[PDB]
């Protein structure tokens, strides 16, 4: 875990994730997958404590599929995020929190619109054009407020993100062994097999 | 590692001459980052307005609550909560939590829907309630917003006057305060209109 | 908590509230299921003493538990939905202990293991339903219909139905439905599907529902219209 | 410890050492860390001694029952995440466990799953467990491909824990090899590292900086 | 997780040829205060066992208490509990051993040093010594906290062996117990003049021996020592 | 021991009934008729008081019709203190769903959930079940305007028009005969009205004996408002029909 | 605040023959620097041809031989009388272990007796039930000074044949139950020697065929 | 009415008779017990044509060592085959030895009688566990829900079960083959049978040391039904 | 506390 | 009649109907004998099969290595009363390193019967038992009913037809009490006993169960060709 970004632009939200698996002095994996598609069209990103990441986005993964067979109907972006809230705000009381943070791409079927949330650890939700988690947001966030534009297209976000991953490839102290990336807009989700 | 100043946030809310108003800052953070500015702290149920700063997902978890709570306050009673009714409320469900408190520092605002009497009080984060004829403030930069409402405040003004003084106490105090301000709005609060004004501040 | 032993044996070796369950099944309206060479039918009956319905809201009498099964019943309406919510949870816990989505078989023994369970516990009477489960397993085209009733047995049918009526459209399965040579097509397996259920049912309106189960989650419910032109196909070849 | 297990086009290579240490006491060295689940499973051990044989031999005893159950051999993911889920109800109780969940099933092929005792499961290629872990990636990194020959990734394996074996302090003992197939695994022998390392630095010409 | 308060020091006990003998003194200790002087430390249970206990004096009574209610109970529906179905040594001893260990494993430990001394039914003597941990052994001398250090020694000069114990009379083993309570009264800082002793004999049963004294002290020679050197 | 005195609330017949299903809704038929029809632009739910007296305060009283939350209503048929138990489960289940999703929860999950703990009452625990029907009227996102309706068994059907409580039969028929896909809140207003008049077993149908609510999308543009009508309210709109 | 354990010192071997297996300890008992008993015995006749010892905190030791002793009581009861193989035990004495793995018998478990086929077995346990079969294992405190001594004269490791240039090792073979009685005396006398804890007294329960048999031998006292 | 765990005057359980004649209800299975081996067979008895006979399950696995048969209200199986297996997995695990079939079948036995006012009934169901072990070898054993289980060399339960138990009396002696066996299984099931033995309405299955618990196919079975008949026209 |  | 619907209602003549029905499957059981000398005590028991191709119901069950019982009627009550002897018996060995006294046994079985009888919803043992045993003081017999009533006696037999043998160790009182320091006799002595109780049937090889505990004899069974000896 480590690196996980997410641009919403015009018709499209775009999850970007690292792929190292690091313990201790040895990486374990360089193609490592840090997400889960909740639904058609909503996906989520997650990093934090080894264990908890998985077991979290796994069972979030459940009840949201869950609800979708009992209804028959795909819950909003909005809706999803909030239940992904309610169970972190749940968990930071227990005896022993998740130490999961999340992000959450979705393209809102009802509404024709492109919606991300960032939610970290202790139940903290934010919507946002541009999200980040951990030591990435210190190096993306004045990039992104600089290049970042509300109507620009998926491939604009691309290059966009792209510029991202360079400045973080250049800066950061740890090999994150690049990113995967995936796209979430009103077709459903997809992956961009070469970044 | 202090649950009350991870985020940062004020909130700050002043009486006038048949009017109230109630202000909050926008920024939302992780201790030095800052990671949004568009995170209003204000909330209303009916006609009485709740303000909380401290830690942003208690701020959440408790406006979802009294939402919660004022439904089924409506439901069973068939007419509005009011602000002095709230207040003992807010007061009851933070000392349910004595033991385990919200990390939070509410702050209700609003005028009585029957005698028409301006309201507002505040609380700590377990539900001591301090009521106030004057202002309420709270959050990070809670010294700054007490000495710049001591010295800027005056009785019975005018909801266009009070407007000024709760924006000049806010954005002042927000200037002092690294982890307060990107952005502030100000509730103005007659007895059947109310008017929200976003300010323009300082983005550092 | 209530104890109180419901479901006991008699004299004569019954227990008689399993059996007054099944005559609950007998009462409720007729269900059929009919499996061909590359899909699964299920036909059901609607009465019709009730009109100013909203079939747009109105719980269908098929539910998917997966995308890949699903399940049609007899008996106490009421009753099904806590069997169909129980089947559904497992279906997702299976999912995610295994990693892989139910077998028909499997989502059938553990509803049929839920039915047997109401009829040896304290405080509690057995479900008034029978259930016909069908589906197709992962990776797998070879068609899959279980049977299940209250007192918890089940077993795989090739053609089934249950409900009231369910004697005479048995029968008609019984000599219509060659074992050797199944319903090759889609519209073969449901036209046999809405012939049975046109010995029992009155009027081919809106008294009839089927729906069609495909290989690869791949499962839809007919419309009015597209029932409606079986009902007319079939009256026309009978007038001979 | 130091144990390994990579997939190659011939299958799944098991490899292991046989020591096990209290402090910088060495109190065995013939300690089997694999584990026979059943005929066509293994599971590898490292960290505690006790928390990786107790609960693999039950890993074995709940394979049995999935296949009494479900008339049907389990697969290496669903057998992987029992174990996973079992130890993350204890997370946080200080199990400690480096395990490697290998075997060869028709509808998941060659698969190898890496569990640990704060909740991680990954499937991958190649994995190195232990205190000498490292010293054993090095050697199977700069020397694997796909391709190898049943018999030459035979030897990559007990190579790779050879090359542990001799700079970890914490590693050694013997070579236990398997090789993983379809029809199951099978077993390739005990190789004693006091012959072995001689045998392998007169035959390959490595092993330099020892005195000859 | 407890810390004793009021305190007994040293238990000592040893094996003669007939039978068995233990001694402790009369005092219950208040950290450094001598507060207590008329603490019996020594138990009897029946006629053929003693239990003698050192440590927190506040689980000592309370010890006192379950072999009291011990003794009650197996009277119950017992015809024979004055003769072939009455208490032994090695009964009393499982009993606390099994509480002792089973509350040390609970975190919460009776603390105390026991040590229970008895002749058996059929003539064999029985000594054996329990603690706050559970741990037990035999030995033909045993003693606790000082007494372990200073008692012992003196005692295994006489039985030494399990050879020895038939050699060894009771006014040969008592002399030594009494020799090493006036040892113990030198040297042990929380140890007192006053002890009470028990012997029980295979022939002649349970002797009691209540305010007994430490005598034929030697102090004399302290007059001729002056300074600290010089 | 108790078993002596065990009535046996949750088991069969030999014919496969329950027992206190069926002499529950017994009960329900000698009820207040309450009448609940659908329209393309709102929902109507009339429903008559049982027998009153004169000396009855009818503004500050409410028998028939409640709220569940701002987009859901029901109609009440049986005992009223059954339905009040049932009424404050769903008004807390609702604000459950709210709270949890930050949406207002759908119209049939609300109904499912309410007609589950009616089936547990008929299943397990030994306890009589409740002794009410429910027409329930509400507004959601996904299927718009709907009606449905439970009964004691826990079962519950979607409807365009359907009446619950005494003279169902006689009341279904004229709903059957009149009703009409494309028609309006005030034409439904006026079947609604016209049916209970019929059907009545009191000689005439008035203002104090009857409560009336609809709900219409008829609030400031694609939003939802909730009337539960007031006496003099009920009285002018059965003038306006010309029944009184 | 209370410390539960406490070390009672000591310390046992076990060697396993072709048809019998030997399970050897001292009788020593102390606590810190003094002796509790010169002659407190800690190996036992546990039935069914096994003998046992749990080596570390004698009142953890006691109570899982205790409850061993009654694991085998109960598996008669519940199995017909059937005889329970030196395997069955080991893995029984696992999940006895492992039952506390939060709270752990402070402990190193031995037992030794025969295999089904009649061949001598030794198995060691660590204190939270990891175990294995050896044909050789010392236990307990002079645990680190007799085992190296044990792997040159049991399974005769760093030995090799003369004149053969250290090509070809000595040949391993089983040894009679007169050389491994040997083999045990000198281990203890050479441990009384070099460890404090250790002395008094040394006590070898040998198993066979035919029966646990016992035999006693003087140590140095001190 | 009355208490579930009530005595009648003759001194027996209400609830437990009443069982046994659900159990006499049930469709025949029969087991017979040899030297070489245990063979356990059943009556399948589909209720319609249109059922998929391959699909009753009334013949099942314990363990590798163990195998069962069951007559009567076979839903009721279910919960008491989980516990068999459980029981015999876990003294595996506690014990690395397979577990001996008669402490299997009274591990099964102890369920029965905990039912009262525990289960609300009895088991409608009676059991042949037959299986292998090295201490007394080829076992048979007919498991019933009054907690009582007798050791059988051979035993039918079901509805057709007096005439062909009289049957096992005559036939059975203690140097039986397995072949034997198999044929006298097959014999005696359509004797009792009310439809036509064939491979799809029967089914056999036995238990060997060599190769542990074995359903038999319905090849298999149709070539000794085949070989049945042929035997008996031949004198 | 052996380890691997 | 009325009254016997449950173990908590008395009959108007203060009977407990559902203990005597109880009582009932004990004479329907196969017959058991128990019998003691001074260093001896002595089970036999007829063991009863289902038909020739079933094995014979084991009647006797072992306890301790000192205590054990035969058992008459419903056989699994037997085994959950004589697995709660095993485990007292086993409590007092680990406690107390004592020996259970065979009277403490009889007092511990009584208290657990009777609190089957005095509740709603339970339901008496349907079993009879007979336990032997020697501790401290000597050898002992004791018979158990499911009313709760224990007894201690030289000799008894229970099951059908069990009077024939009672009657006749009524008459053998003064000759078998005094056989000290001899096994075989005491043996056939029982043997003899329990052939009073036999009718068109006799005493074969897998139909007869003896078991003896004694001063320097452990409890232990005999089965098969072990009881050759006694017909
Ligand atoms: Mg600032
Ligand atoms: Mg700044
Ligand atoms: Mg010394």
């Amino acid at each position: 875990m480590d690196i996980i970004l997410g641009i919403r632009v015009q018709d499209s939200v775009i999850l970007a994730s690292s792929k190292a698996v690091t313990r201790g002095i040895s990486v374990l994996k360089d193609s490592d997958d840090k997400t889960r598609q909740l639904s058609p069209h909503t996906l989520m990103s997650f990093a934090g404590e080894a264990g908890d990441t998985v077991q979290f986005a796994e069972y979030i993964q459940a009840n949201i599929q869950l609800y979708s067979i009992r209804e028959d109907y795909e819950l909003s972006p909005q809706a999803v995020s909030s239940f992904v809230r309610q169970e972190l705000a749940k968990s930071i009381r227990s005896r022993r929190p998740y130490q999961v943070n999340v992000l959450i791409g979705g393209y809102d079927k009802k509404k024709n619109k492109p919606e991300l949330y960032q939610i970290d650890y202790l139940g903290t939700k934010v919507e946002l054009p541009y999200g980040a988690h951990g030591y990435s947001g210190f190096y993306t966030f004045s990039l992104l407020d600089h290049h970042y534009r509300p109507d620009m297209t998926t491939e604009e976000g691309l290059d966009l993100l792209k510029l991202c991953v360079q400045e973080l490839e250049k800066r950061m102290p740890m090999d994150f062994k690049g990113v995967i990336v995936k796209i979430v807009d009103k077709d459903g989700i997809r992956q961009v097999d070469d970044f | 590692s202090d649950p009350s100043s991870i985020n940062g946030g004020i909130v700050v809310a002043m009486t006038g001459k048949d009017c109230v108003a109630i202000a909050c800052d926008l920024r939302l953070g992780s201790q030095s980052l800052g990671v949004s500015n568009k995170f209003e702290k204000i909330f209303h149920y009916g006609h009485v307005f709740l303000g909380i700063t401290g830690l942003a997902t208690d701020v959440t978890t408790l406006n979802e609550m009294f939402r919660y709570k004022t439904n089924l306050y409506k439901l069973k009673e068939e007419r509005a909560i009011e602000p002095e009714t709230f207040t003992q409320l807010v007061s009851s469900s933070l000392y349910e939590r004595r033991f385990g408190p919200y990390f939070v520092g509410p702050v209700v605002a609003g005028i009585n829907s029957k005698s028409g009497k301006p309201f507002i009080a505040g609380f700590d984060l377990i539900g001591c309630i301090d009521e106030a004829k004057d202002f309420i403030v709270s959050g990070t930069a809670s010294d700054q917003l007490f000495g710049m409402c001591e010295s800027l405040y005056e009785p019975n003004l005018e909801p266009e006057d009070l407007f000024e003084t709760i924006s000049q106490a806010l954005l002042n105090a927000a200037d002092r305060d690294a982890l307060s301000g990107w952005g502030a709005v100000v509730y103005i609060i007659k007895k059947d209109e109310v008017v929200k004004r976003y300010l323009k501040m300082r983005q550092d | 908590g209530y104890d109180r032993a419901l479901s006991i044996f008699s004299p004569d070796g019954h227990i008689f509230q399993v059996e007054y369950a099944l005559e609950a099944v007998k009462r409720g309206t007729c269900a059929v299921g009919v499996k061909g060479k590359n899909c699964v039918v299920l036909g059901c009956e609607r009465r019709s003493t009730l009109k100013l319905q909203d079939t747009r809201i109105t719980p269908s009498k098929v539910s998917k538990i997966d995308s890949h099964v699903v399940l049609s019943f007899s008996g106490l309406n009421a009753d099904s939905r806590i069997l169909i919510e129980k089947a559904r949870v497992e279906a997702q816990s299976h999912r995610l202990t295994l990693e892989d989505p139910v077998t028909v078989e499997y989502l059938t023994r553990y509803v049929a293991g839920v039915q047997q369970r109401y009829t040896q516990s304290g405080g509690v009477r057995p479900f008034g339903v029978s259930t016909l489960i069908a589906g197709f397993d992962p990776r797998d085209d070879e068609p899959k219909l279980y049977q299940t009733e209250p007192s918890g047995i089940y077993s795989s049918w090739s053609a089934q139905t249950i409900g009231r009526n369910s004697k005479t459209v048995r029968e008609f399965l019984e000599k219509n439905y060659d074992r050797k040579e199944p319903p090759a097509t889609v519209e073969e397996c449901v036209k046999l599907t809405v012939r049975s259920l046109l010995e029992v049912v009155q009027t081919g309106a809106k008294n009839i529902e089927i729906t069609v189960v495909k290989p690869d989650s791949d499962i839809v419910a007919l419309s009015s219209e597209e029932i409606n032109q079986y009902v007319t196909q079939i009256e026309q070849e009978k007038q001979e | 410890t130091t144990t390994l297990a990579f997939r190659f086009q011939g299958g799944i290579i098991v490899a292991v050492d046989s020591r096990a240490t209290a402090g910088n006491w060495v109190a065995s060295q013939t300690v089997k860390k694999v584990i026979e689940i059943n005929p066509f499973l293994l599971g590898t051990m490292a960290g505690g001694a006790a928390d990786c044989q107790f609960w693999e031999t039950w890993l074995g005893s709940q394979c049995r029952l999935h296949e009494l159950r479900e008339k049907e051999r389990i697969s290496v993911a669903a057998a992987s995440k029992i174990l996973s889920n079992l130890v993350y109800q204890y997370k946080g109780a200080g199990l400690s466990m480096g395990t490697m969940i290998c075997g060869y099933t028709r509808k998941e092929g060659p698969t190898i799953y890496y569990v640990d005792s704060d909740g991680t499961r990954l499937k991958g290629d190649i994995f190195c467990v232990g205190s000498g872990q490292t010293f054993a990636y090095g050697v199977l990194d700069s020397n694997y491909k796909w391709d190898l020959s049943v018999e030459d990734a035979l030897y990559l394996g007990k190579r790779s824990i050879l090359a542990a074996a001799h700079r970890d302090a914490y590693s050694g003992g013997s070579v236990n090899l398997y090789h993983v197939t379809e029809d199951g695994w099978i077993y390739h022998g005990n190789h004693d590292v006091g012959e072995l390392f001689w045998k392998v630095k007169e035959e390959e010409g490595s092993f330099n900086n020892v005195i000859g | 997780t407890q810390q004793p308060i009021v305190t007994g020091t040293s238990v000592i006990s040893m094996k003669y040829d007939n039978g068995v003998i233990i001694a402790a003194d009369n005092l219950g200790s208040y950290g450094s205060l001598l507060r207590f002087n008329g603490v019996e430390r020594l138990i009897p249970v029946g006629d053929n066992t003693v239990v003698g206990i050192s440590g927190d004096i506040s689980d000592m009574q309370h010890i006192e208490r379950l072999l009291k209610d011990l003794v009650t109970e197996n009277a119950y529906d017992n015809p024979l509990a004055d003769a072939e179905e009455a208490l032994e040594p090695s009964y009393i001893f499982e009993y606390l051993a099994t509480v002792m260990y089973q509350r040390r494993s609970k975190m919460n430990p009776l603390w105390n040093a026991i040590i229970v001394a008895g002749v058996q039914s059929n003539g064999d003597q029985f000594l054996r010594y329990v603690n706050l941990l559970g741990v037990t052994y035999s030995s033909p001398t045993l003693a606790t906290g000082f007494g372990a250090h200073m008692a012992n020694p003196l005692l295994r000069k006489v039985v030494d062996r399990e050879s020895d114990i038939p050699k060894t009379t009771v006014q040969v083993a008592e002399e030594a117990i009494v020799n090493a309570m006036r040892v113990l009264y030198y040297r042990d800082a929380r140890s007192s003049r006053n002890f009470s002793l028990a012997i029980i004999d295979k022939n002649t049963g349970l002797t009691f021996k209540k305010n007994l004294q430490v005598e034929n002290m030697k102090w004399d020679f302290a007059k001729d020592i002056k300074g600290y050197g010089t | 021991g108790s078993r002596r005195y065990d009535s046996r609330t949750t088991i069969f017949s030999p014919e496969g009934r329950l027992y206190q299903v069926e002499y529950a809704l017994e009960s329900i038929s000698h009820a207040g008729t309450a009448i609940g029809i659908m329209a393309s632009d709102g929902i109507v739910l009339a429903a008559e008081r049982k027998v009153t007296s004169t000396l009855l305060e009818q503004d500050t009283s409410t028998e028939k019709l409640y709220k569940l939350n701002d987009k859901i209503a029901v109609a009440v048929a049986g005992l009223t203190a059954d339905a009040e138990i049932l009424i404050n489960t769903a008004r807390i289940h609702a604000q459950n769903y709210l709270k949890t999703y930050n949406e207002d929860i759908p119209v049939e999950i609300l109904v499912r959930r309410l007609s589950d703990i009616k089936q547990g009452y008929t299943q397990h625990g030994g306890l009589r079940p409740f002794g009410v029907s429910f027409i329930y009227a509400g507004y959601d996102d996904r299927y718009g305007y709907q009606l449905y309706t439970s009964n004691p068994s826990g079962n519950y059907t979607g409807w365009k028009a359907i009446s619950v409580g005494a003279n169902t039969s006689a009341a279904q028929t004229l709903l059957q005969m009149d009703y009409k896909d494309d028609m309006k809140v005030d034409d439904a207003i006026e079947l609604a009205l016209k049916t209970l008049s019929k059907t009545t077993d009191s000689s005439a149908l008035t203002y104090d004996r009857l409560e009336f609510a609809t709900i219409r999308k008829g609030a400031n543009d694609g939003e939802v408002y909730q009337k539960i009508f007031k006496p003099q309210e009920i009285k002018d709109i059965l003038v306006k029909t010309g029944i009184t | 605040q209370f410390n539960p354990y406490g070390d009672n010192g000591g310390t046992i071997l076990g060697i396993a023959g072709e048809d019998f297996a030997v399970l050897a300890g001292d009788t020593r008992n102390i606590t810190d620097y003094s002796i509790n008993s010169r002659y407190e015995p800690k190996v036992f006749d546990c039935g069914d041809n096994i003998v046992m010892s749990a080596n570390g905190f004698a009142a953890d030791g006691d109570a899982l031989v205790k409850r061993f002793k009654n694991s085998v009581k109960w598996y008669h009861f519940d199995h017909n009388d059937k005889k329970l193989s030196i395997n069955s035990a080991a893995r029984n004495i696992q999940h006895l272990l492992y039952g506390k793995r939060f709270f752990p018998y402070y402990v190193h478990t031995i037992i030794a007796g025969l295999d089904e086929d009649g061949k001598g077995a030794v198995y060691s346990f660590d204190p939270v039930g990891s175990y294995e079969r050896e044909q050789c294992r010392a236990g307990g405190a002079a645990a680190s000074l007799i085992m190296p001594f044990l792997d040159n004269q049991v399974n005769f490791k760093n030995q090799y044949e003369p004149g053969t240039n250290g090509k070809v090792k000595k040949p391993l073979k089983y040894l009679s139950v007169e050389e491994v009685i040997k083999l045990v005396r000198d281990s203890f006398t050479s441990a009384t020697e070099r460890h404090i804890q250790v002395g008094d007294g040394l006590e070898i329960l040998i198993v066979t065929k035919d029966g646990v048999r016992k035999e006693f031998y003087e140590l140095k006292r001190d | 009415d009355r208490g579930v765990s009530t005595f009648s005057p003759e001194g027996r359980l209400f609830q437990v008779e009443y069982s046994l004649e659900a159990i006499k209800l049930g469709s025949t299975a029969i087991g017979i017990a040899t030297k070489e081996g245990v063979v356990l067979g059943v009556e399948k008895r589909a209720t319609s044509p249109l059922l998929e006979s391959d699909s009753i399950e009334k013949i099942v696995e314990i363990d590798r060592h163990i195998g069962c048969a069951m007559s009567g209200l076979t839903a009721d199986a279910r919960s008491m085959i989980e516990h068999a297996r459980t029981a015999a997995v876990t003294h595996n695990l506690y014990y690395d030895e397979d577990i001996n079939v008669e402490s299997l079948t009274q591990s099964v036995c102890d369920l029965a009688l905990r039912f009262g006012e525990l289960m609300s009934r009895p088991f409608g169901v009676a059991l042949l566990i037959a299986g292998h072990d090295a201490d007394d070898g080829y076992q048979l054993f007919h498991a019933e829900p009054s907690g009582t289980f007798y050791r059988y060399n051979a035993k039918a339960i079901g509805s057709g079960s007096e005439g062909a138990q009289a049957e096992l009396l005559n036939e059975w002696h203690s140097s039986l083959t397995l072949k034997e066996a198999e044929l006298l299984v097959l014999k005696i099931l359509k004797q009792v049978m009310e439809e036509k033995l064939d491979e799809n309405n029967a089914q056999l299955s036995c238990i060997t040391k060599q190769d542990g618990f074995k359903i038999y196919d319905n090849e298999k079975t149709a070539e000794l039904i085949k070989e049945l008949k042929e035997k008996e026209a031949a004198e | 506390a052996p380890l691997x | 009649n009325n009254y016997d619907g449950d173990t908590v209602t008395f009959s108007p003549t203060g009977r407990l109907f559902q203990v005597e029905y109880a009582l009932e499957a004990i004479k329907q059981g196969s017959v058991t004998v128990g019998l003691r000398s001074n260093t001896h005590a002595v089970l036999v028991a007829l063991k009863r099969n289902a038909d020739e191709l079933s094995s014979y119901q084991k009647k006797i069950i072992k306890c301790d290595e000192h205590m054990g019982l035969s058992l008459a009627g419903l056989a699994p009550d037997a085994r959950v009363l004589s697995n709660y002897l095993r485990q007292q018996c086993n409590y007092s060995s680990l406690v107390f390193n004592r020996k259970l006294a065979v009277e403490r046994a009889g007092h511990l079985l009584c208290d657990k019967a009777q609190k089957n009888t005095q509740s709603y919803g339970g339901r008496p043992y349907g079993v009879g038992l007979l336990i032997i045993g020697y501790d401290k003081s000597g050898a002992h017999l004791l018979e158990f009913q499911p009313s709760g009533n224990v007894t201690e006696l030289y000799g008894t037999a229970i099951g059908a037809r069990s009077q024939g043998a009672k009657t006749y160790l009524e008459r053998t009182l003064d000759t078998f009490i005094k056989i000290d320091g001899n096994p075989d006799e005491l043996i056939k002595a029982g043997v003899e006993a329990i052939s009073q109780s036999l009718r068109d049937e006799s005493l074969t090889v897998d139909n007869l169960s003896i078991a003896i505990v004694g001063k320097d004899t452990p409890f232990t069974i005999y089965d098969g060709e072990a009881v050759a000896k006694y017909i």
